[PDB]
């Protein structure tokens, strides 16, 4: 298990860890999280109580180093910083245990819910999508723009994720037009998992780090590269099987997991019609289509 | 975005444009079968793209040869039109391109966009106006034309005639859409009204007769006069 200590909490805040929040009070005694299971990646997030604008986060792996969050009074924010001496940070950790200055990661144990919305999100490939590479961990916030979204401004500070464009040539090849733009396969299983992305398990990470990065920050453009490579797979007629099935999970504890609040900015109607019910797809997300029907009907 | 009233005279500067109407590209009667069933006979159609400055008329014969073994027709036909836009393009001079074209059916966008991504500079755009191109199979010259045809084949006309040395483009496309959209209300009264007088004949190399300024007008206004009378007759108004 791991630990990632606070130096303290000098203001009102909401404090995230993964699918879990609490509230901290300004100057409270709070020296950080510990319990953290080793094993995943992790975010941490932050939404100030006089700024419900701009939540921001940071996710990382403790596997890549010893972590930490110290708030900045210049840039007014909780950043995260990495400990280089070890047994400096095992006697700061050990002691704020011992003052029990710290809140546990609050597993359930019958609870898969982390893991399944993290299954295939890997550090690295995260690093890649936010490259900062001075630093092991990675910050993302609510305004964030993404390449695609640049192209249609500052490059150091966009979310690298993979251009998926329905209308382009990368996706149509020249003399199978129609053919290409109603059956995506080609477009799916040649230039994206063969070409980019390698295998499904690097496709269905970012897919994955996309809603979370949406859930978590109201980031619209992660919400919008969610969308689209849902949407890829669900007008493809031709997926192995192995992938369809692990979508169908994937989206599941997705849907299961986002606010029910949110069920209107977060889930695009089109395309979520488009995959249940229209597409070629429409009857392999039998797990997905039966939670979309019982817990929001009115979007379809 | 989208042509309408408003953006209704950018037609007619001299940015390179042309509309595309598709609406005769699948053509079919309905019959019944021996058993009693209902079938669809296919005809030869055709896409109707036209240069609304100057009037020349590209008109690409769809042979229902096209069709042999295909389904989903109504949708392939779509596909088709784009396909052949798109050659059609690609045919043209680089200084003879359009900057622009406007479809007459929204369902046209996403097969020309997909055909014109080596055009990326070609602005694909719809329409809100609700243009009588679908009528320009009761044009007698133009329904031999792709009724006769044993292949696919492009026929170039101009479909103002010799208007344009009379006239403005702005009028005279005023006069082409009054004209078809008589046509398409009442064909046989329109077709009446342009041919009664046989004195008045239609040049080997034209569509419409070789009507005098002033006969121009006579014909105007009782098109509209037949137009306005069929609309109180469909509405009881």
């Amino acid at each position: 298990m791991n630990t990632v200590p606070f130096t303290s909490a000098p203001i009102e805040v909401t404090i995230g860890i993964d699918q879990y929040s609490f509230n901290v009070k300004e100057n409270q005694p709070f020296h950080g999280i510990k319990d953290i299971p080793i094993g995943h990646v992790h975010v941490i997030h932050f939404q100030h109580a006089d700024n419900s604008s701009m939540r921001y986060g940071y996710w990382f792996d403790c596997r890549m180093g010893n972590f930490y969050i110290q708030y900045d009074p210049k840039d007014g924010l909780y950043k995260m910083m990495e400990e280089r001496d070890g047994a400096k940070f095992e006697n700061i950790v050990h002691n704020f245990k011992e003052r029990q200055m710290m809140v546990s990661y609050p597993k359930i144990d019958e609870d898969d819910t982390w893991y399944n919305l993290t299954e295939f999100v890997q550090m690295d490939k995260i690093r890649k999508i936010v490259r900062k590479d001075e630093n092991q961990f990675s910050y993302v916030d609510s305004s964030m723009t993404t390449v695609q979204e640049n192209e249609l401004s500052d490059p150091a500070h966009s979310l690298n994720y993979t251009v998926i464009n329905f209308k382009s040539r990368e996706a149509i090849r020249p003399g199978h037009e129609m053919e290409d733009f109603l059956d995506k396969s080609y477009y799916l299983n040649t230039v994206m998992l063969q070409g980019i992305f390698k295998n499904s398990s690097n496709y269905f990470g970012e897919l994955q780090f996309a809603f979370l990065n949406a859930m978590f920050f109201g980031n619209y453009g992660s919400s919008l590269q969610w969308h689209a490579m849902i949407e890829l797979i669900c007008s493809s007629a031709t997926v192995p099987k192995h992938m369809l099935d692990k979508l169908d999970e994937i989206l599941y504890y997705q849907i299961k997991t986002l606010p029910e609040q949110y069920s209107d900015i977060l889930l695009n109607e089109r395309v979520w019609n488009i995959c249940l019910y229209s597409s070629f797809q429409k009857n392999s997300l039998h797990n997905t289509e039966k939670i979309m029907e019982n817990k929001y009907p009115e979007l379809l | 975005g989208a042509m309408n009233s408003s953006n209704y005279a950018e037609l007619f500067n001299n940015d390179i444009k042309l509309f595309v109407d598709d609406t005769n590209v699948y053509r079919v009667t309905v019959h019944k079968t021996f058993e009693g069933n209902v079938a669809t006979k296919a005809i030869n159609g055709c896409i109707f793209t036209l240069n609304p400055k100057t009037g020349h008329l590209f008109l690409k014969i769809i042979h229902t040869s096209v069709w042999a073994g295909q389904k989903r027709l109504s949708q392939l036909a779509k596909w088709k039109t784009a396909e052949e836009v798109s050659a059609l393009v690609r045919s043209l001079p680089k200084e003879e391109q359009p900057k622009q074209i406007i479809v007459t059916r929204k369902a046209m966008l996403d097969p020309l966009e997909v055909h014109m991504l080596d055009f990326p500079n070609i602005a694909i755009r719809p329409t809100e106006l609700r243009l009588p191109f679908s009528a320009a199979m009761s044009i007698d010259k133009l329904s031999d034309v792709v009724m006769k045809a044993t292949e696919p084949q492009m026929v170039l006309f101009n479909i103002y005639d010799d208007w344009l040395d009379r006239i403005s483009s702005y009028t005279a496309f005023s006069r082409l859409t009054l004209l078809l959209r008589a046509l398409k209300t009442n064909e046989e009264s329109a077709k009446m009204i342009l041919l009664s007088d046989p004195t008045i004949t239609i040049k080997s190399y034209h569509l419409w007769p070789s009507f005098t300024d002033e006969q121009w007008i006579t014909i105007e206004s009782q098109m509209r006069d037949l137009i306005l009378t069929e609309y109180g007759r469909k509405y009881n108004v």
